[PDB]
DNA sequence: GCATGCTCTACTGCTTCGATATCG
DNA sequence: CGATATCG
DNA sequence: AAGCAGTAGAGCATGC
């Protein structure tokens, strides 16, 4: 059965994983026969099929209907028949074990997506014939020695020596710490009769050994390292698996699962940690079925350590002033501008996420954060999400560690603040807006090294030639200075006052598009609304600036006329006066939302006009 | 309004030319955004009846701007938006068009800049095509316009590219609508579109000029349109306008630029029968040419070639129909890249799509071929069908929004092969039944291609044998189980009434095209409706107080997925069968009304049973069918009078159903015992007012007793069928009013009298009545300087009606509240005047509104009920009168004709008084007490020993609601229970020949039940 | 399964400013 | 030199 | 000829 059943697969199906066009009738008949077998496979476990399937299961890399798979497998995960089951699990353990040529993908994909589902989905928790099955069947490859003379049987070697790590480590996924620690079948399968000690012996030589990997230098290795990283990661996956499969009763991890002393030249991260490519970051990211039925009869999350590290830290504070093991050693493998940036930017990526337990102990690890965030050391133009998730985390507990009482702390603030307005503009919109609320955020949680730049907003809104809206970065970015507080007082660090708001009366001459002189009369306003809030400037000078240039309107324009100084007595109440004969002059033939506009303006001073109503009477009211 | 349009009428008199031109593309263009984008009706037609004026206006703007020549920018932007503003508005611009014909006219004779020449002309070209032949042209002469332009091409020449192409399309448009009276100016226009093709396309110098090829020859296209030069006139000029389509069809790759061949294949796709003898020799060539092209990496070429291909396909296969000599190796060709096509090599989506039409086509000439060359398709056809659809479960690929056209295909090949291979007939009719479950994830115009289909597969599979017909009725019965399963996008029954009825017998649009069936349909369908009520057992049954109504709270189905099944099917058969009965269903009726009556008698109290049979008798209604065969008659004549007294007990929809199937007899030929219909015509009156059709079924039923009864035994039966009419006068309540007042004035004048005059004290007068002669409840408003009294009885006889019956629930509530005080008021007076002739008003309806329906309003008045229960019955006021009346008024409220639901709680209300009666009172003083559980059960007796048809049931009940109690009581349930059972016994013969339907026997025999185990 | 929208570009054309045959 | 069309 | 003036244009992307 299983040689015709093989004739006829190699007989009629492709190789590879598509080799064909998604939608031909040929790759709907091949769809067709896999659901047919996996029809055929999910109720009866067939050890034969099962294997049959896994065969064809790890062809090519990555097939359509592999998710069909994965819901097989948790269908034949638990069927009942718990003998048939581990019958099932032994087969395709026995077909990974033995040695053929072949393409060692094949030898890592098998007991990466064919079994470690069937562990993961329940089987029983009393279905330890693996786990006595398992020991002197493993723990003897697991204690073999590195042919490094000839690499295809020393890759071998290593995919051998990873899938037993992985079996290891699933298998120590779910299991009490009872039938680990007292006298059962896996320290009396490891020995030959029943011992007297308490059980716990195997334990501490497989964490010992498991410890001696991923510690092992590279320093003299330089020949098969990406399989050797994975190694080491996996190793470390195990010794934290079997370290949380025990309750770690004690202060462990001090001692254990960290802290390399590299005098023997040592090494623990950057092992795990890749350290050749940095990340390159794409920067911003019932009778009637009786009566049918007759008629039927006719991008860090996906790097291979990130879940287990997170997974652990998770632990670490869901159940146990500084720490040695992770709090003062990641802070000095962090806090120093000397090791690389893969390290602190993946040391990001879990106290970002695990920062609930850092709440009371954020400050120690705010100081750092700012020292990565704010120099070019990230990548294309600061890593953008991981930038705002840095500066969104920090200002989330405003009220506690305020990046002031350090000066090199408050000159990065100002570094960071130049760099993000200088860098800014992003013509999609949408992200433009955000990044003008990033900016609002940040001025308003900074609040005492203002270090705004002028020349800079002087530089971004004097661009001339009123074409294009290359001044309106200047505008917004204005309405974000002004819209709390910090007047601008220009001629005492930055350039004089009166060019200032000449150049801006300018920016408002600039009428060739909308939002750009709307903003300006909009601001302006609130400059002038703040300047004479405060008259001990000479506010007159920029008030007689803007009526000059209200005059040169009024005479040609009349329609952006209304609409400027509409603006700008909506921000500001006592420059009326100056134009008030004009609007009730001209209040007629401008029909439209502008008369509306003007009866708004017309609104303002009506508390010290004598005889309006003459007015009013003659223009229509 | 004219706010921007007066902003424009002022920046045009000005100087600065170009500018006042600037605003005028500016303000079009801003009216570009404003006129349309609002889905609008009424603030649109205000925006058209602004903007067509003709003193102020665009027309006349270029009246004041036509001599202005550097105004290109009017001349381009106001005929390019107003033309999509032509293309928005309907067909209400026909005597709005004059003016705009004289204003292109001028505007084209002096457009100045061709690269804002182009939209006076779009508006042309626009409004010429959208508005074709009519008496439009008797409005303007287009055939004065036909000599202006063709002056205007004829004194025309070196117009550069762009208009000279538009001269050519509008010259072939006026070509085209309403030709009928041009004869010697149209002979040489075809030479004037060959000129230009051989002046473009006859020499290899001066490189051809691209569009004015596809101009011109969709002028020389719609020229032809109703001057179609059949091959019979000139075989040249047919000769080179091929030779001109197979130079359009060149596969010109290395470009994007694709014109000409969309315009040589739209030119293909219309004259293509005339064609004769040149659709011969390069036939594989366009054949190849054509299936690239249908890969063609476009938008609409892709259609256009399909359609091309697929008419070239038709004509050609029509002509070797009648050319059934020559064509053998070219048909033989056919075969053979057909059959490479329709074998799997790698073939895709659509190159076996395209060519099994074709083959299907091609099998109605493959009659004298081989014989079984036909037989190995239809088995390759329908192995080729079967592998695509009817997939593993969930996931999509549907592709059958083109199998209708294999449908076709093998129909057109089975209607000629004889002696089916028939291994696959239960794919064929698993494939039918599939299609007709997926109708309603359609679009129109492929609906009802889809149903043209179906009924063409049912044209052929019904004609081959009487051997074969069996397919044709168990797809019909497996679809209808199909179609009414569904869940009461998702459709629920909504999309299929339409296809029943043009499909039933209304198909007579769809026999036309496609190349008795009526009679098949309609039989099977009526077979299958009558065959799925069989296998449905909706037998309901108990779930977990004695109920005592027949819809009572036994509501649990054995298939509660069956209910919906049959739901589904009765409105089906409503909004299907009257379609047409005139010659169907008149020898139906005697055994679907049987087989209706028969399951309609072992279970009757389930509605929708009667909705059918209201069908059936509404088509014997229909045709005539009644003259007493004579056993249907018979047998309605006793089922009538059967359903008539067992609608007694009824409380909402089980009644409107009854009662709309017992108003609708034929009964100008059931004239007999008018009385056994009367009682039911007084009631389809009393339960309107607060829902319409059964209150017009009554009044629909009284028109035609009236005129065909003769009135005899109608005269004296007017004091009871109009004197309930009268609630009324204080399709809806209006024209259903006016209804009433125009029978209620043409019925006489004799007889309408005794409308008003009949009663007028029942019950009007007793409220109209004081509750106690003398006035009480002095109630005195407190104020700070006067307290006075106001006595709160008058308003009384208001309240308590209105808190029965509002339909305003805003404050029938706040009534209900303010009347539970009261109730408490007046039990806060007499704590210290007696009021026992106003209890005995006041409780009778305080119980019905303590459980009338809603649920807040029994949270209220239920522990009220309860608490001035357990005032009453007690010893510091024992044995006053008002503990007798209240008594009185729950035993009088136990009997009483159809009001179950009140039955039941006083019930429940005597179980609580018996209950609370031994367990308040002390034997020491208890010896002349009339509150004793004796004194009860002797009024039990009497009202047990009595004729009164209810009265009996009343103590039967109260004993099902009592034999839970005294299973623990000592010195009462020893002496006199087998009395009681001597008195229930003797109650119970006394029952012999009431009804079975009353329910009192099996009432009484769970009381003797509940008797014999006690004593036992 | 057809019917439909955002892309921003490459070909094609229009306008426009210079040359230039051609018969007496 | 005076028109007279055509290119580019 | 020489800069611009414009939409067809497949390619992708949306949706019912």
């Amino acid at each position: 059965l299983r040689r015709v059943l093989e004739q006829l697969i190699v007989a009629h199906f492709p190789m590879q994983s598509r080799e064909f066009p998604p939608g031909t009738p040929r790759f709907n008949n091949y769809v067709d026969c896999m659901k047919k077998f996996l029809d055929a496979l999910e109720l009866s476990q067939s050890p034969m099929l099962l294997e049959l399937m896994t065969e064809v299961l790890c062809r090519e890399q990555q097939h359509v209907m592999e998710e069909l798979f994965q819901s097989s497998f948790r269908r034949i995960a638990r069927r009942g028949s718990c003998v048939t089951q581990v019958g099932l699990l032994e087969s395709v353990y026995e077909m990974f074990r033995k040695d053929d040529p072949r393409l060692s993908f094949t030898r890592q994909s098998f007991v990466d997506r064919s079994l470690l589902t069937l562990l993961w989905h329940c089987s029983l928790d009393a279905l330890r014939e693996f786990f006595s099955t398992i020991v002197v069947d493993a723990i003897d490859v697991l204690k073999s020695r590195f042919t490094k003379l000839n690499e295809s049987t020393f890759d071998t070697q290593i995919t051998k020596k990873m899938g037993y790590y992985k079996i290891l480590d699933v298998m120590y996924s779910r299991l009490p710490k009872d039938d680990v620690h007292a006298k059962e079948s896996k320290i009396n399968q490891v020995f030959h009769g029943s011992c007297i000690t308490e059980g716990n012996e195997l334990t501490k030589t497989l964490i010992k050994l498991c410890y001696d990997a991923f510690t092992e230098n590279m320093a003299g290795e330089n020949q098969l390292l990406e399989r050797r990283r994975l190694y080491h990661c996996a190793a470390y996956n195990c010794a934290i698996s079997v370290i949380c499969c025990v309750f770690n009763e004690l202060k462990f991890y001090q001692g254990f699962l960290f802290s390399e002393k590299p005098e023997k030249n040592l090494l623990i991260f950057e092992n795990l940690i890749d350290l050749k490519r940095r990340y390159n970051f794409p920067v911003e990211v019932s009778t009637l079925s009786e009566e049918m039925s007759q008629f039927d009869f006719s991008e860090l999350n996906r790097h291979e350590c990130m879940a287990p590290l997170t997974a652990l830290v998770k632990h670490m504070h869901r159940s146990l002033r500084d720490l040695p093991s992770w709090m003062k050693f990641l802070h000095g493998k962090l806090g120093n501008p000397i090791v690389p940036l893969n390290i602190r930017l993946f040391l990001a990526k879990l106290v970002i996420n695990t920062e609930e337990v850092f709440r009371p102990y954020a400050k120690h690890w705010l100081s750092p954060l700012l020292q990565l965030a704010a120099s070019e050391n990230n990548g294309g133009e600061g890593i953008h999400y991981m930038v705002v998730e840095i500066v969104a985390t920090i200002l989330s507990w405003t009220g506690l560690a305020t990046p002031t009482g350090v000066p090199k702390d408050e000159v990065l603030a100002n570094r960071l603040l130049n760099f993000l307005m200088k860098h800014v503009f992003h013509p999609k919109r949408a992200v433009f807006r955000h990044n003008l609320e990033i900016i609002k955020t940040l001025v308003e949680c900074w609040k005492d090294c203002l270090s705004i730049p002028y020349r800079l907003i002087f530089e971004k809104f004097s661009g001339k030639d009123p074409n294009s809206k290359d001044n309106s970065v200047g505008i917004q970015l204005l309405g974000i200075v002004m819209a709390n507080d910090l007047p601008p007082y220009d001629p005492q660090c930055g350039i004089q006052s009166s060019e200032y708001f000449q150049a801006l009366v300018n920016n408002m001459s600039f009428v060739r598009y909308k939002e750009v002189y709307a903003a300006a009369a909009e601001v302006l306003g609130l400059i002038l609304r703040y300047v004479m809030e405060r008259k001990n400037i000479l506010e007159e000078s920029l008030c007689e600036l803007v009526a000059k240039q209200l005059k040169q309107h009024q005479n040609t324009m009349e329609d952006k006329f209304i609409v400027c100084l509409n603006k700008v007595t909506k921000s500001f109440p006592p420059l009326a006066d100056r134009f008030m004969n004009a609007v009730f002059f001209l209040l007629p033939k401008f029909h439209g939302v502008l008369k509306t506009l003007c009866l708004e303006v017309v609104l303002c001073r009506v508390e010290g006009m004598t005889e309006l109503y003459f007015q009013l009477k003659s223009k229509d009211f | 309004v004219r706010c921007s349009l007066l902003r424009l009428q002022e920046t045009l008199s000005a100087a600065d030319r170009c500018g006042a031109a600037l605003a005028g593309h500016q303000l079009i263009r801003g009216l570009g955004q404003e006129c349309v984008l609002s889905s609008s009706p009424a603030v649109l037609a205000l925006q058209t009846s602004l903007v067509f004026s003709r003193d102020f206006g665009l027309l006349v703007f270029v009246r004041k701007s036509l001599n202005s020549i550097e105004f290109r920018e009017c001349r381009e932007e106001i005929l390019k938006f107003l033309c999509i503003f032509l293309e928005k508005m309907g067909q209400k611009i026909a005597p709005y068009s004059v003016e705009i014909k004289n204003t292109c006219t001028s505007v084209y004779t002096k457009d100045r800049a061709a690269k804002c020449k182009i939209p006076a002309l779009d508006l042309l070209i626009k409004l010429l095509q959208t508005f074709r032949s009519s008496r439009l042209m008797d409005e303007f002469k287009i055939g004065e316009l036909f000599s202006k332009f063709y002056g205007e091409l004829a004194l025309k020449k070196k117009i550069p590219d762009t208009v000279l192409e538009k001269v050519y399309e509008l010259l072939g448009l006026l070509g085209e609508v309403h030709p009928s009276e041009m004869i010697n100016n149209a002979e040489n226009l075809f030479r004037a579109f060959l000129g230009e093709l051989k002046t473009q396309m006859t020499s290899a110098v001066r490189e051809p000029k691209l569009p004015v090829l596809a101009g011109c020859l969709k002028g020389l296209s719609s020229l032809l349109c109703n001057f179609t030069k059949s091959m019979e006139e000139d075989p040249q000029t047919s000769r080179e306008i091929f030779n001109f389509v197979l130079k359009a069809i060149r596969p010109q790759i290395d470009l994007k630029r694709y014109a000409v061949p969309s315009a040589g294949l739209r030119l293909f796709a219309l004259h293509a029968s005339q064609f004769s003898t040149c659709l011969l020799d390069n036939y594989v060539s366009l054949f190849e040419v054509l299936l690239k092209w249908c890969a063609h990496t476009n938008v609409e070429l892709k259609k256009a070639a399909l359609s091309a291909l697929e008419s070239f396909l038709k004509q050609v296969s029509n002509m070797v129909a009648k050319n059934a000599e020559m064509h053998k190796n070219k048909l033989q060709y056919f075969m053979e890249q057909f059959y490479g096509i329709i074998r799997n090599v790698d073939s895709n989506n659509k190159e076996l799509s395209i060519a099994i039409r074709g083959y299907g086509l091609f099998a109605g000439p493959c009659k004298v071929i081989n014989a079984k060359d036909v037989d190995f398709m239809y088995v390759e056809l329908i192995q080729r069908c079967k592998q695509m659809f009817l997939t593993q479960t969930d996931t999509g690929d549907d592709r059958v929004y083109q199998m209708p056209s294999f449908l076709q295909s093998v129909a057109s090949v089975l209607l000629y092969l004889d002696t089916v291979p028939e291994v696959y007939t239960p794919v064929l009719e698993h494939l039918v039944v599939m299609q007709i479950d997926s109708f309603p994830q359609y679009s129109p115009k492929m609906q009802l291609v889809c149903c043209r289909a179906i009924v063409k597969v049912f044209l052929a599979l019904a004609a081959k044998g009487p051997v074969l017909r069996n397919c044709i009725s168990t797809v019909v019965h497996q679809g209808l189980i199909r179609i009414c399963s569904k869940p009461v996008k998702v459709p629920t029954y909504k999309d299929y009434v339409d296809l029943f009825r043009h499909l039933l017998s209304s198909d007579q649009m769809m026999d036309s095209i496609l190349a008795s069936l009526n009679h098949l349909l309609y039989d099977e369908f009526v077979k299958s409706v009558l065959k799925i009520v069989e296998k449905l057992d909706l037998t309901l049954e108990i779930q977990t107080m004695i109920p005592t109504s027949d819809p009572a709270a036994n509501l649990h189905p054995a298939k509660p997925k069956d209910f919906s099944a049959f739901i589904n099917l009765v409105e089906f058969c409503r909004e299907i069968l009257p379609e047409k009965q005139a010659e169907f269903f008149e020898p139906w009726v005697y055994s679907f009304s049987y087989e209706l009556i028969l399951q309609s008698t072992r279970l009757p109290l389930i509605s929708g049973f009667y909705k059918l049979l209201s069908i059936t008798v509404r088509n014997a209604k229909k045709i005539k069918y009644f003259e007493g065969k004579y056993s249907c008659f018979a047998l309605f004549v006793k089922f009538g009078k059967e359903v008539a007294v067992k609608m007694k007990q009824y409380k909402d929809e089980l009644l409107a159903s009854c009662l709309t199937f017992l108003l609708s007899l034929p009964h100008n030929i059931i004239e007999l015992d008018v009385r056994a219909y009367v009682p039911a015509l007084q009631m389809a009156f009393k339960l309107g007012l607060s829902y319409t059709p059964l209150a017009e079924v009554g009044l629909n039923a009284l028109e035609e007793w009236s005129i065909y009864i003769d009135r005899h035994v109608m005269q004296p039966y007017y004091k009871d069928i109009l004197p309930c009419l009268d609630g009324y006068l204080k399709i809806s309540l209006e024209e259903i009013r006016i209804r009433v007042v125009q029978m209620l004035g043409s019925l006489g004048g004799q007889i309408n009298k005794n409308l008003l005059t009949v009663t007028s004290s029942d019950e009007m007068m007793k409220s109209y009545v004081a509750w106690d002669r003398e006035k009480r409840l002095s109630f005195a408003v407190p104020f700070r300087e006067m307290k006075p009294v106001i006595f709160l009885d008058v308003f009384l006889p208001r309240v308590t009606e209105l808190a029965l019956t509002a339909s305003d629930r805003q404050t029938k509530v706040a009534a209900c509240e303010l009347l539970h005080s009261m109730v408490m008021f007046m039990l806060g007076k007499a704590t210290q005047p007696p009021m026992y002739q106003l209890y005995k008003r006041t409780f009778p309806v305080l119980l019905r509104l303590a459980c009338d329906v809603d649920q807040v309003t029994r949270q209220l008045y239920e522990p009220l009920v309860m608490q001035l229960i357990h005032w009453f019955t007690n010893n510091k006021k024992f044995e006053s009168q008002d503990t007798v009346a209240l008594l009185e008024a729950i035993l009088d409220g136990i009997v009483d004709p159809v009001d179950s639901t009140l039955r039941d709680f006083c019930g429940r209300c005597i179980r609580e008084f018996l209950k609370w009666s031994i367990k308040q009172i002390t034997p020491q003083q208890q010896e002349k007490s009339p509150v004793n559980t004796k004194s009860l059960f002797k009024r039990l007796y009497s009202l047990a020993l009595h004729p009164n048809a209810f009265k009996r049931l009343g103590a039967s009940l109260a004993f099902n609601n009592i034999y839970r109690e005294f299973r623990e009581e000592e010195s009462l349930v020893e002496q006199f229970v087998f009395e009681a059972l001597v008195i229930y016994m003797e109650s119970l013969a006394l029952a012999h020949a009431d009804e079975k339907s009353l329910g009192t026997i099996q009432q009484c025999c769970d009381a003797i039940d509940h008797l014999c185990r006690i004593i036992e």
